[PDB]
């Protein structure tokens, strides 16, 4: 019932980092000692509240069978002066002598928060004993300092210095794959309706985080023990095994426990592999190759572009009329390379505050560095753009990206793609060469792809057999593929109050789209469309005069 | 299971002497409505009651209210063996006493005043050793019967003689008050008082069974909402309620004294509490103690939080205690108390609505002998921004006007007052408008989170906008299965965009009430109000308090006085709130609406699809419309048969809703004038009409129309070139 | 010579309140132990400086005959910090032991002053401890706690909750016919001329 790696999910890849770097030094201390090479002082671990660090620290020191001493960082702020600077002595002293050891600060931010933050002298203080003691590992007797804590940079910049806290490990927020894994392990123990499809929990369970997912099962739980506790005894002390066996948990009772959800990290910045693919845009076949040879060749064929003496290009921007599939190329190549996608919106920078804004920028940067190979999208650019002139932040801001953008190295599997839906307002820096050099026009789609669009977005939906996608293709000339969803959308919304009004079964027909596309609208004016032509081909000299 | 067997619940019916079985169960058991059954409870103890019908109680709970429910010791959620009692019948004689702290202050004739109208033709089915309560006189006695002649138990006819023996008598020790506080002296907070119930009772009622299943119980309970809302009430209702062992954390107490001293009265507070468990340690004003970290200097305050933070991660033994926390700020909190493991779970207790307050004013007045002129759900009306403090305060001030001068002559020489007087002194209406006139409002400035009273009758026309809305709003709460097998995922949120004064704002309160959703009203101005550095946190803790008042539609009016103040402060606030929409899952039922008069100037961002994509056009109203409209107004005024509604809908093809009822203003405005000038029977006639509809009022004008017919054409485009 | 309410001149409607408020309490303090209802227990007065805050206490408490315990905000602020806490505690004691009686904090945003402005570890402690002794009250002794300030939005905001200082009375600035008061109430003792 202790723990162990088989109680981790969504932590793959991080698992192994950390099973690496403790492995040969804990389970080979004697070897390490013959070969005078220098093994990792401190383990940082960071991510967002309830990811599972205290878990993994707790979870390494019983697989490889080290002692274990646990420094509680709030427990040491707690106590008085000497006793706080006295205790991580002992800390280590006791960790020392029964080398192997393992050291696992959680809450560090506690104890060596900023050093400009901190207040006083006591505070200073012990911060000073922390760092001498991580120096003071020039032991080396076999011990491994582990720490934990959600505050990344609020740790003062000294601990994480060489000899000190030098390897660090972002234990982030989990993907839809992670959180299918973590609910497997807290529904371990429960007997299952067959109804229940874990899949769907993972998939529209976006914020969550293992922490979250472990009481949404103990949520779903507690609801179906309720229901079928009715009579049961409670005067009776215990429930025997009979009963628990009988009882099971359905998928209802996980959507009860879905509906009190609350998400712990939203709007943390997500990096995962999109599940969106090619199949999900009609049209832009050719687009769609040439993005492969932009990101696919790079990283699959290095060989190729280091014997032809090129090196490639590093950025894309997407630019044309709204909804025609922009956000859905930047996720769809990024998915067909299996790679990590960070879309970053306009809006979503102009929201910091004026100090973060730079600060969190190169976060993104570095997040998009370290989950390479990665595709870094960076859409709604136009609503930046208009906060720069009115078509203050927006410039520090957009500095910062160019800043970042050159200064990150090509050898890096790191591809950055731009969108916006005006290219009238980008600021020509951008487009010089070494940036977003690569100008891609994604125009409205053709009739062959308003097809496969319609195709596309009724794919799921109950369609009538008589419903020709063909002739409504036909007759939607001017339209994009964010209007065609919205007719089939509107169609789908007539089906639906047909249905609750007749009980006719779900069946989509053919008069809910002819209505449908008598009030249909066309989202981009002809005039509009000339202009995104122009840019078409003058995009290119937005650098010179203009 | 035998029927004979139920569950402890709430009570409905606020009486003493009464019980309340679903009918299904009473027709099960054989015996009817008008019957008396008896009760036997835990501890070898009985009461009697009159059993009747409640719709709302489950077959398995019995209703009972407290007084009974403590005369049988025992508490909401435990069994009970009911069983009919056609044994009993008529009383000969009954011996009542007072316990002693329940007639502190007062002396008198308690018959008279209290047993006489309580018995009164009531027939009450009583026990021997029963603890009953009287309320009357601005106050509530227990008596308990010592001896009944037709013993144990017997019925009080008319004819039953009452006797009293002499002197009050103390209190035994296994016998709780009924002064104390319970779930029947909260109103208002019916959905959050429901949750904390069913976070707290498992844990502590059946702690055994909790030990047993391995699962994890919550760990601490945070509260919060503004002053007066009741959470310490709430806190020690619930420890009550439960029974468990109540140690009471007050942070400002901690906090007054020395350094170490604040540290070691927490220990001893959880040992304490860890020792008598089941328990709930409550830390009332937990802001006083931890504060945010930044937020603090010094070196003893962030050793009392550390130390606070540890014994809440101490809940690693597990020794069945419950750590609930009220602040009246949540920000205000250092966050690693939200930590998973420490206070996790979180309340909001807002501010009461008009049938909350409704419920608070019958809690207070509950002693008082209310005169029949007295409307309290008048009261609760006129009541915007009151909370339950607030009322609790309104209605002690209305008894202090109704006292002091019907005080007139008195005696106030003698030290006391008997219960006679009291009694017969009666609390008007005049003495609440009293009380209402120096009403000092606690959460006026509060955003309000309540369903709106606005209906579909109070919108004139746009009968093609209500049913479009019913489709986007209520369909998709009300008929998950069609959305979900038809493979599309609802639009997220609407904007109104129109000339001045067509019914946007009604429209966006009017779809929330036939839905019966919560409704929260954020305008333009409201968010260009806010303290720079604050306002994002602030937008965040809307959408917040969107999310956990869901289903919820959130309503941003008046849009246009934010796109005139961009083109700084106006720029991060919707670049944020176009931030939030993204976050809002679709599936949370959080449907956000917008509005505006002015759809030339908004930002294209929040047309986007996903946010804002559903664009009605709402326009000047048709004259079939606008007839609609002035009866709409002119519901509940008086107004003349003479007068032809439909005639000033005719002439007036270019005035907006808003004119409409400013007309009708204008006409009762002179109807008022001939009332107060010549005191002619009151009524609002024709020539009043017809002289205010000479001046007129065009409040949009022709080339206004134009650009609006244009935009609603046009506005899907303005994502692209302008 | 001793202040009463024929001392006060423009603030005829203020001095009305604060007398139903306090009035009643005092002389039916057994009455209210027998009623149940709860009165007031802290009023603060609020106006700029010389406005007659201090004078309307004192009046009260001497027209009403209450028991007067002064607690003058800047002097328990120039103690110790022992001296401090405990002058607090003394001046609520000796207050419940001579009931009726009126507590006037006279200056008191001088001891709870705004908790962002506030440091100091001593001075947030004394803010708490007059916050306990505020909610000590609540035994419901016969106990009114009166308190001025020239600056209302200086109170720490813990102060103006239920329980503690609940009701409030804006004692401002007097117009011309209370300025014609006062100066009667002044020249009472005084010759004047005719052609005054
Ligand atoms: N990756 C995970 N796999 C399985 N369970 C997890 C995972 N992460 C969190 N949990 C569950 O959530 C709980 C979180 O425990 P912790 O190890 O304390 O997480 P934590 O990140 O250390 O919390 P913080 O950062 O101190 S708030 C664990 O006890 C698990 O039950
Ligand atoms: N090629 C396409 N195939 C299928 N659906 C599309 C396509 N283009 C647009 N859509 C629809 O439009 C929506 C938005 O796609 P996007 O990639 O965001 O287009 P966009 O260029 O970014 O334009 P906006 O301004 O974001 S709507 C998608 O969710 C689809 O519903
Ligand atoms: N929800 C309520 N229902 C009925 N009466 C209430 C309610 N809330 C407050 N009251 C009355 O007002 C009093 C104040 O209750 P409190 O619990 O002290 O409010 P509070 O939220 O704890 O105030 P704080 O947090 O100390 S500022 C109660 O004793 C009741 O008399
Ligand atoms: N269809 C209507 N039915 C009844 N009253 C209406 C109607 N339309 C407008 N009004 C009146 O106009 C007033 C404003 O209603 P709103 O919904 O706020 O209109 P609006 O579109 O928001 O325009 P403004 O900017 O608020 S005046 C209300 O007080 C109504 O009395
Ligand atoms: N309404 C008044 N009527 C007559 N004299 C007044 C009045 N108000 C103030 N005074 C005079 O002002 C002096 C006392 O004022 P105080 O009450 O001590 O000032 P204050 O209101 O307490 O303001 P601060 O904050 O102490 S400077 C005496 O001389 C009073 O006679
Ligand atoms: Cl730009
Ligand atoms: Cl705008
Ligand atoms: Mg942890
Ligand atoms: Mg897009
Ligand atoms: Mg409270
Ligand atoms: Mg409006
Ligand atoms: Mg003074």
């Amino acid at each position: 019932n202790e723990v162990g790696y088989d109680d981790i999910g969504g932590c793959r890849k991080q698992l192994a980092q950390i099973k690496e770097m403790v492995e040969l030094p804990l389970r080979h201390p004697a070897l390490f000692k013959a070969i005078g090479v220098k093994p990792p002082r401190g383990i940082l671990l960071y991510g967002p509240p309830g990811t599972g660090k205290t878990l993994i620290a707790r979870a390494v020191a019983n697989e490889t069978g080290a002692f274990f001493f646990l420094i509680n960082g709030p427990e040491i702020m707690s106590k008085l002066a000497g006793e706080s600077e006295s205790n991580l002595r002992k800390a280590f002293e006791e960790a020392e002598k029964n080398a192997p050891a393992i050291i696992f600060i959680d809450e560090l931010d506690a104890i060596a928060p900023k050093r400009e933050k901190t207040h006083g002298e006591v505070e200073r203080r012990i911060v000073s004993q922390l760092l001498t003691l991580m120096d003071g590992l020039k032991q080396r007797a076999h011990v491994i300092v582990m720490a934990a804590t959600n505050r990344p940079n609020s740790i003062d910049p000294a601990l994480r210095r060489f000899g000190r806290f030098d390897r660090e490990v972002d234990i982030g927020i989990p993907d839809a794959t992670g959180r299918l894994e973590i609910l497997q392990i807290h529904t371990k123990n429960m007997k299952l309706a067959d109804d229940v499809d874990l899949e769907q929990v993972a998939n529209e369970t976006h914020g969550h985080v293992g922490a979250d997912l472990a009481a949404l099962c103990s949520e779903a739980a507690l609801q179906a023990i309720r229901k079928k506790m009715d009579l049961i005894d409670l005067e009776d002390e215990t429930i025997d095994a009979e009963v628990m066996n009988s009882l099971a948990v359905t998928m209802d009772d996980f959507r009860w426990a879905l509906s009190q959800s609350n998400p712990s990290a939203l709007r943390e910045t997500v990096v995962e592999v999109p599940q969106v693919t090619w199949e999900d845009i009609g049209g832009l076949e050719d687009v769609k190759r040439e993005l492969q040879e932009l990101v696919q060749y790079p990283v699959e064929h290095p060989d190729k572009f280091l014997k032809f003496g090129m090196t490639p290009s590093k950025g894309v921007l997407f630019y044309g009329p709204p909804g025609c599939g922009k956000t859905l190329l930047a996720k769809a190549i990024a998915n067909e390379c299996q790679a990590n996608f960070i879309s970053i919106k306009g809006p979503e920078l102009l929201t910091m505050w004026f100090g973060e804004s730079e600060a969190n920028v190169r976060e993104i940067f570095d997040k998009a560095r370290q989950a390479a190979p990665c595709v870094l999208f960076f859409d709604e650019l136009d609503s930046i753009a208009k906060a720069r002139g009115g078509n203050g932040a927006a410039d520090r801001v957009i500095n910062q990206i160019l800043t970042e953008m050159d200064g990150m190295s090509t050898k890096k599997n790191v591809f950055i793609i731009g969108a916006t839906n005006r290219p009238d307002i980008i600021d020509p820096a951008i487009l010089r060469p070494g940036r977003l050099d690569q100008l891609i026009y994604i125009p409205l789609p053709d009739e062959k792809s308003r097809v496969a669009i319609l195709k596309a977005n009724l794919r799921k939906s109950p369609v009538a057999k008589d419903v020709d996608l063909e002739f409504l293709a036909k007759m939607t000339n001017g339209f994009s593929g964010a209007d065609l969803t919205e007719i089939c959308q509107r169609a789908c919304k007539l089906a639906i109050r047909e249905s609750i009004e007749s009980e006719i079964r779900p069946e989509i027909r053919r008069d809910h789209f002819e209505e449908a596309m008598r009030f249909a609208r066309r989202s981009v004016s002809d005039n509009d469309i000339r202009k995104y032509e122009m840019f078409a081909q003058t995009l290119q000299q937005s650098r010179g005069f203009g | 299971n035998r029927p004979n067997r139920l569950i402890v619940d709430e009570a409905i019916n606020e009486d003493n002497s009464v019980v309340s079985l679903s009918q299904p169960k009473m027709d099960e058991l054989q015996l009817f409505r008008g019957d008396t059954v008896l009760l036997k409870g835990k501890k070898r103890r009985e009461a009697v009651c009159i059993v009747l019908s409640d719709d709302t109680c489950s077959d398995e709970k019995i209703r009972m209210n407290r007084v009974v429910r403590n005369n049988l010791r025992v508490r909401l959620g435990d069994v009970i063996s009911i069983q009919p009692c056609p044994d009993v019948k008529y009383g000969k004689r009954i011996h009542v006493l007072p316990i002693d702290d329940t007639v502190e202050g007062i002396t008198g004739n308690l018959f008279e005043v209290y047993l006489k109208p309580y018995f009164l033709e009531a027939y009450r089915p009583i026990r021997k050793g029963d603890i009953f309560l009287v309320r009357g006189g601005m106050r509530a006695v227990e008596f308990k019967v010592v001896e009944t002649d037709p013993s144990p138990y017997c019925i009080v006819a008319p004819d039953t003689v009452i006797h009293c023996e002499g002197e009050p008598i103390k209190r035994e020790d296994e016998e709780e008050s009924l002064n104390e506080v319970g779930y029947d002296d909260i109103g208002g907070c019916r959905k959050q008082l429901a949750q904390i119930k069913e976070m707290v009772e498992l844990p502590l009622r059946h702690p055994a069974l909790f030990k047993a299943i391995g699962v994890k119980p919550p760990r601490g309970i945070l509260l919060y909402g503004p002053p007066g809302t009741g959470k310490t009430l709430i806190a020690r209702a619930v420890a009550n309620e439960t029974g468990a062992f109540f140690f009471l954390i007050n942070g400002p107490e901690i906090m007054s004294k020395l350094a170490g001293e604040s540290e070691s009265n927490l220990r001893k507070a959880f040992e304490e509490a860890e020792k008598n468990a089941p328990a709930i340690i409550f830390i009332d004003e937990l802001d006083a103690i931890a504060p945010k970290r930044e937020k603090t200097h010094g070196e003893v305050e962030r050793r009392i939080v550390s130390q606070l933070l540890t014994l809440m991660d101490g809940l690693k033994q597990r020794a069945h205690v419950i750590v609930m926390a009220a602040t009246n700020r949540p920000n205000s909190i250092d966050p690693a108390l939200r930590r998973f493991g420490r206070f996790d779970r979180e309340v909001d207790i807002g501010i009461p609505d008009a049938t909350g307050r409704l419920e608070i004013l019958q809690i207070h007045t509950k002693n008082m002998k209310l005169a029949d002129d007295v409307d309290l759900e008048q009261v609760a009306n006129e009541t915007h921004g009151h909370v339950g403090a607030d009322l609790a305060a309104l209605c002690s001030e209305a008894a202090l006007q109704a006292i002091r001068k019907k005080m007139d002559l008195i005696d106030l020489e003698d030290e006391t007052i008997d219960a006679e007087v009291m009694n017969s002194l009666a609390v008007t209406m005049d003495d609440f408008r009293w009380a209402l006139s120096q009403s000092n409002p606690s959460a006026l400035r509060e955003t309000v989170v309540e369903v709106p009273q606005v209906t579909w009758e109070d919108i004139g026309g746009l009968e093609d906008v209500k049913r479009e809305l019913q489709e986007l709003v209520q369909y998709p709460v009300e008929h998950p299965d069609k959305f979900l097998k038809f493979g599309m995922t609802p639009s997220k949120g609407v904007l109104f965009y129109g000339p001045p004064g067509c019914g946007k704002t009604l429209l966006a309160k009017a779809i929330a009430n036939e839905c019966q959703a919560n409704f929260i009203s954020i305008k333009g101005p409201e968010l260009l109000t806010m303290w720079f550095g604050e306002s994002e946190a602030n937008v965040r803790e809307i959408f917040d308090k969107a999310r956990q008042a869901a289903p919820c539609v959130l309503f941003f009016d008046e849009l246009d006085s934010i796109a005139k103040a961009r083109g700084g402060a106006a720029d991060r606030v919707i670049n944020q709130i176009l931030t939030e929409m993204d976050g809002m899952s679709t599936k949370k039922n959080v449907f956000i609406i917008g509005a505006t008069n002015r759809p030339d100037i908004i930002d294209p961002a929040i047309l986007r699809p996903g946010r804002l994509d559903q664009l009605i056009y709402i326009p000047l109203p048709d004259e079939k419309s606008r007839v609609a409209i002035l009866k709409a107004n002119l519901r509940k005024s008086p107004v003349a048969k003479d007068v032809d509604l439909e005639f000033l809908a005719k002439m007036t093809n270019g005035f907006s809703g808003a004119d409409l009822t400013e007309i009708c203003q204008r006409a009762c405005k002179l109807a008022i004038r001939e009332s107060i000038e010549s005191e002619i029977r009151p009524e609002i006639r024709r020539d009043h009409f017809e002289e205010a509809m000479r001046f007129a009022r065009r409040s949009v004008s022709d080339n206004d129309i134009r650009k609006y017919e244009m935009f609603a054409q046009t506005l899907q485009q303005s994502r692209g070139f302008g």
